[PDB]
């Protein structure tokens, strides 16, 4: 690149050099001209992205020469050489010679006209890709167990797969490949022994034997199974499920890090498992994982040291390292370059220099003797030191958002690029969502059902998800399923929390029929024919796994919805709830459902705002954490609320400080409640207390944080706050973070003007709305407050006088108790329908309070001085009172022209 | 079914408990509970050992008492105490620096100065464990491609002194791994994970290492760090063009000070430190009297070397 004035110095220095023949020494400061040395360059068009026009002055002394590729049919000519020198191992099928360098760039000509640079900017594909499959092809030959035709052509076609599709975004081009593969075969080697070439099928592993065979479906996956439980016991604790993709994924990262020269960058969205079956893979490999320890406060320097050891290792120690990089590890440009260098070079030129040089120079002359040959020339032991490189030293890069800046950066790299093996696991497939959900509610607490149970619930989750994603996200599937697997986690974890519940007061219900059968006297009979709520209880049973499925996208989806957001998706899951032969609560609340009177006492306590929005925001940030969750309010009035909560054990932290690195370490030793103040600045060492990663000890229980193993309480909890929204927080956090907006919206106005409307339009039903709802769990927590006192009594005074009787008498005032809820409930169902009926009109007038105030919030844009809060649009609207649905509209328009016309000038009144 | 009296602990039976899961084969116990010294003392001489003792095993009229002559035997009835001279005395020096270890424990465990004689007993530990990193080093086990019955008397050991340290392992990766082997073996992992086990304590109930019903903490770890570090303070000092010597690079030990007194506020939120705590409210008051005198000191060193520049030389 060059100056921001826009002059490249490099390309002038060699300009330097051709023109005046020796150039100015930079630091030393003198002329030294350069004896019988030539310049060469080599460059790609300049109509090509990445490509710098260069200066006429530096090549006006150049010969330009124009290389294009070569024919079509020399291309086919050359393969044909190149298969003859592989097929002197298969020599049986040395007439097949030809057929073979004919598909091979056929499928070629085919792939780089089908996909190209319009429909993704890595479809970039070149001659360099034939030689890359001919010698994938040799590879396979020289380790594999004598050919048939029908083994070479499926060795041809699993090289292809690699070579030319693995890079293939979403599935109508992959769909188109497989084709074009079964295409080409028919018109070059035309067999009906061939099977299903597509690449579920077609697997060829040297896991299993000595040589490089097509191995067995089957085979395979329970290979797999018994050394991931290895791998899972030996190295970091973590458990999956291997499921159909996985396999087909794992073999594409072992014929990767098997290559001399092996680098494959991962394309995997988040959660993909993109970075554990890279681990993994180098572990059967036997590959050293490094994985640099990087943070906001990281100097190049930093990543110089973690390059230069992994290098020093891999030559001097003989070390064989998997480099794992991930796209949050690049924190600067130079970074990248760094990278750039360790692969189109193999060697970093920089880090070895002078002295440095001297010190390696030295070193290598040891190890070279060591092993036992001697090398004369200083040139001929850096051509070991790197050679060795080449083939000790594997990158895998594993990048999620390649649509980020940052990760178009890595892709559009040159030397990254042609070093690479491009691999992408940009989403989860429908197959793959079902056959990992089925392992994760293999838990079986459910019951038989109309129509599978289990088969249907999963149904509906990824019909949940694949809705989610379609209504609310914008931006064109870069991001993929992660929310899934945590509803399905959460659910699991609900259901039991609930069954357990539900089994218990049951139970409660079980032993009080014991003890009035016991006593069996007037009124007594009435409590035994408390069937309605033995009745009762089934299809209470029936409904709560239906429940948990909603209560559980609440806590994993909702949390940054909003207002009409969460009760929009909440139809969509309702109506799939509805086809499905699963069972849920019509008259359901999310906040009554999971929140207890005495919790909903607390939060307010604190000062929690008494919204309803915000209420089920606060459940979804405590009732689960099972993730760390991440609190956005612009007004740090949560920040305060939690504070209240937690009390003389809140510690509050904030990324920024100088002592948060160490103040950490000390919040997690002892059990400390923390907040993190600044959300939106994250540093990456966090980032193993955030994904719930944990190395377990004789007692203790250790987290590694950038380099120090710190010991975790249990009593401690960690929350991450933030105040604007515009801030964004990295996709690894955002993805293990469960983010919850504490957010005063426009939204948050249609919500707010309906329970001022509803108390000036009909103030009898706003008032019994809140009583209703109240009363519903008072007398319920007062029904279970008075079976408690009397089964007390009952088992004090039984030997005793009828003192039960004085309890009776409170009893026999239960039986307004009790058949007041039945009043009340039957009331309900007449109240409801009235409801929703009025729900209507106040959209009529909600929709257009929002457009208004829309359009007085856009005057605090164009300035300072014309700003408007909601309260004030509220207060506003209140004077409105102090066809109806009409006059009360333009009584609206009337009020907001008068009140808010004097604070804006004369231009902005019209 | 072979029985075996004991404590119901993993004490001088835990290697030969292993062996047995070994060979797969079922037993029976006499286990003595914490409080049930006297069940003991009801079977303590009426059994017919040779060698009345715990624990003591009867199969096929072997009647025995001592550790060792039960898992040599066990060992002996698989042919597994070695096939030469040379083999022989290998598998019995392993059993050897096992039992320097097991019994290493029990000599430091009766003693009043625990938290301090652990410190003479880790000292010496690396340089037996380092031994068991080089053997290796082209092997897969101590003595062979084969894990044997000394590996199940080491494991006892390691299980007990992970306890003690948590980072004994750190030092040698070689046996970090061995363990991790071990831990794999199909029999012994059905074990561990069995109902059958009873996992804790590592020595008789009375003993201060390995005690009572189980561990807690850091707190220890911590505050012996930041003695340690207390008691090698040095600033730099460096005389200047007249008489006085001044106190360069103050920033240092002026950090530290702040920090490790957040340290030990930071331990007032934690659950354990209540007894342990009234120790370090003395090393509070120690070091909040340093940043008393170092927040002054500064000052007087800055105020001083500025007005020297005024009228010290003219």
């Amino acid at each position: 690149k060059l100056d921001k004035y826009g002059s490249q110095n490099v390309v002038l220095f060699l300009r330097q050099l051709m023109e005046k023949q020796g150039f100015w020494k930079t630091p030393e400061n003198k002329w030294v001209t350069i004896e019988r040395i030539h310049i060469v360059g080599a460059c790609n068009p300049p109509t090509d992205p990445g490509r710098i026009p260069m200066s006429e002055r530096f090549t006006r002394h150049a010969a330009i020469l124009y290389l294009g590729y070569p024919s079509g049919k020399s291309l086919s000519q050359i393969y044909e050489i190149y298969y003859k020198a592989i097929f002197k191992l298969v020599p049986e099928f040395r007439s097949y010679t030809e057929p073979f360098a004919r598909a091979s760039v056929h499928l070629y000509n085919e792939c780089k006209a089908r996909y190209s640079t319009g429909l993704q900017s890595h479809y970039l594909f070149s001659p360099r890709e034939l030689t890359r499959l001919v010698r994938g092809v040799y590879t396979a030959i020289n380790t594999g167990p004598r050919q048939t035709l029908r083994s070479l052509i499926r060795l041809w076609a699993y090289e292809a797969w690699r070579i030319f599709a693995d890079r293939l975004v979403g599935v109508k081009e992959k769909n188109s490949f497989e084709q074009l593969l079964y295409e080409t075969v028919d018109k070059y080697l035309p067999n009906q022994d061939l099977g299903n070439i597509s690449s579920t099928s077609l697997l060829f592993s040297g896991l299993l034997s000595l040589d490089f065979k097509e191995v067995n479906k089957t085979d395979l996956v329970n290979f797999i199974e018994e050394r991931f439980k290895t791998f899972c016991d030996e190295e970091l604790e973590v458990p999956m499920v291997i499921h159909e993709s996985m396999v087909d994924h794992i073999l594409r990262i072992d014929r990767a890090l098997k290559q001399v020269q092996g680098h494959m960058m991962l394309i995997g969205a988040s959660r993909t498992g993109k970075t554990i079956l890279t681990r993994f893979v180098a572990w059967l490999n036997g590959l050293k994982i490094v994985q640099p320890k990087i943070h906001r406060h990281s100097n190049l320097s930093d990543f110089d040291m973690i390059l230069k050891k992994a290098i020093s290792d891999c030559s001097l120690k003989e070390s064989r390292t998997c480099l794992i990089i991930d796209e949050s590890n690049i924190l600067e440009t130079a970074f990248l370059e760094r990278m750039n260098t360790l692969l189109a070079n193999a060697d970093i030129p920089d880090l070895f220099q002078g002295e440095e040089y001297d010190k390696l120079l030295n070193n290598l002359r040891n190890k070279t003797r060591s092993l036992g040959l001697l090398l004369d020339t200083e040139q001929e032991l850096y051509d070991w030191f790197v050679g060795e490189i080449a083939k000790n030293l594997h990158v895998v890069f594993t990048i999620c958002d390649p649509t980020n800046n940052k990760s178009s950066a890595m892709i559009s790299s040159p030397a990254l690029f042609n070093r690479c093996i491009i691999n992408w696991m940009g989403d989860w497939d429908t197959k793959t969502m079902s056959q990992v959900a089925n392992n994760m509610v293999d838990v079986i607490p459910m019951e038989f059902t109309d129509f599978t149970i289990r088969d249907a619930v999963v149904n509906i989750l990824i019909h949940f998800d694949r809705n989610f994603y379609q209504k609310m996200k914008v931006g064109v599937n870069p991001r993929s399923p992660g929310y899934f697997i945590d509803g399905l986690r959460a659910l699991v974890k609900l259901v039991t929390a609930k069954y357990q519940d539900l089994q218990e007061n049951q139970r409660f219900v079980n032993v009080g029929l014991e003890k009035l059968n016991e006593s069996v006297k007037s009124l007594t009979f009435e409590k035994e024919r408390w069937l309605n709520t033995t009745k009762q209880f089934s299809k209470t049973s029936q409904e709560l796994i239906g429940n948990c499925i909603i209560s559980s996208i609440y806590e994993t989806y909702f949390g940054h919805l909003n207002e009409r957001e969460r009760a929009d998706m909440l139809v969509i899951l309702k109506r799939l709830l509805g086809k499905f032969a699963v069972k849920y609560d019509v008259n359901y609340r999310f906040i009554d459902y999971l929140v207890t009177l005495d919790e909903k006492m607390k939060w307010l306590e604190c000062g929690l705002d008494k919204n309803d929005y915000f209420l089920e925001n606060m459940s979804i940030v405590m009732n689960s954490q099972d993730a760390v969750p991440f609190l956005l309010d612009p007004s740090s009035h949560m920040i305060t609320v939690i504070s209240n909560y937690y009390g003389n054990k809140t510690v509050l932290l904030s990324f920024l400080e100088e002592g948060f690195v160490k103040r950490l370490e000390n919040a997690i030793r002892f059990g400390s409640v923390v907040i993190i103040q600044d959300g939106e600045f994250f540093d990456p060492i966090i980032s193993r207390l955030i994904s719930r990663e944990f190395n377990h000890a004789g007692n203790r229980v250790t987290v590694e944080i950038g380099d120090h193993e710190v010991d975790v309480s249990g009593d401690f909890k960690l929350f991450i706050h933030s105040c604007d929204p515009s801030g964004d927080i990295p996709i690894f956090l955002r993805s293990r973070v469960r983010l919850v907006h504490f957010v005063t919206n426009k939204e948050s106005i249609e919500t707010r003007i309906f329970d001022i409307t509803l108390t000036e339009e009909n103030a009898e039903m706003q008032r019994k709305r809140e009583d209703l709802i109240k009363l519903n769990t008072e007398y319920k927590l007062k029904l279970k407050n008075l079976e408690k006192r009397l089964l007390e009594e009952l088992n004090n005074s039984q030997g005793n006088m009828l003192e039960n009787d004085e309890l009776m008498v409170t009893l026999n005032n239960l039986k307004k108790e009790a058949m007041n809820i039945e009043k009340k409930l039957s009331e309900s169902e007449e109240f409801f329908p009235q409801f929703d009926n009025l729900v209507e009109e106040y959209s009529i007038i909600g929709k257009h309070s929002v457009k208004i105030f829309s359009m007085l919030e856009k005057f605090g844009q164009f300035h300072w001085f014309y700003g408007i809060s909601i309260g004030q649009f509220l207060s506003c609207f209140k004077r409105v009172f102090i066809t109806r649905v009409d006059e009360i509209l333009w009584l609206l328009y009337q009020e907001v022209y008068c009140q808010f016309s004097t604070a804006l000038d004369k231009k902005f009144k019209m | 079914s072979p029985i075996l009296g004991y404590w119901k602990i993993k004490g001088l039976v835990q290697p030969t408990r292993l062996l047995l899961e070994y060979l797969e084969e079922k037993y029976e116990e006499h286990l003595y509970e914490r409080d049930e010294g006297d069940k003991w003392r009801n079977k303590k001489f009426e059994l017919g050992l040779e060698f009345p003792n715990l624990p003591y095993y009867i199969d096929g009229d072997v009647k025995l008492t001592q550790s060792m002559a039960i898992i040599r035997y066990i060992a002996d009835k698989h042919n597994m105490l070695g096939g030469c001279p040379k083999e022989r005395a290998e598998i019995s020096m392993l059993e050897g620096a096992v039992l320097d270890i097991r019994y290493g424990v029990s000599r430091i465990a009766y003693s009043k100065d625990f938290e301090t004689l652990k410190v003479d007993f880790l000292s010496k530990l690396p340089e037996m464990l380092k031994m068991f990193e080089d053997r290796l080093c082209h092997k897969t086990y101590l003595n062979g491609d084969h894990v044997t019955h000394p590996d199940f008397m080491l494991y006892d050991a390691l299980d007990v002194v992970l306890y003690m340290d948590p980072m004994c392992l750190d030092a040698f990766p070689k046996l970090v791994c061995f363990k991790k082997r071990i831990e794999a073996i199909p029999q012994i992992d059905k074990y561990l994970k069995s109902s059958k086990y009873i996992a804790w304590p590592l020595q008789g109930w009375q003993a201060t290492f390995g005690g009572g019903d189980h561990p807690p903490f850091v707190i220890e770890k911590s505050l012996n760090r930041i003695k340690k570090f207390w008691k090698e303070a040095q600033y730099e000092v460096i005389e200047h063009s007249s008489g006085l010597k001044l106190v360069r690079e103050w920033d240092v030990l002026e950090q530290a000070c702040k920090e490790d007194l957040e340290e030990l506020v930071s331990m007032k939120a934690s659950n354990y430190y209540k007894i342990f705590e009234q120790d370090c409210l003395d090393l509070e008051s120690k070091l909040t009297k340093l940043s008393e005198i170092q927040v002054n000191w500064v000052e007087v060193q800055f105020y001083w070397l500025d007005l020297y520049g005024i009228l010290g030389e003219n």
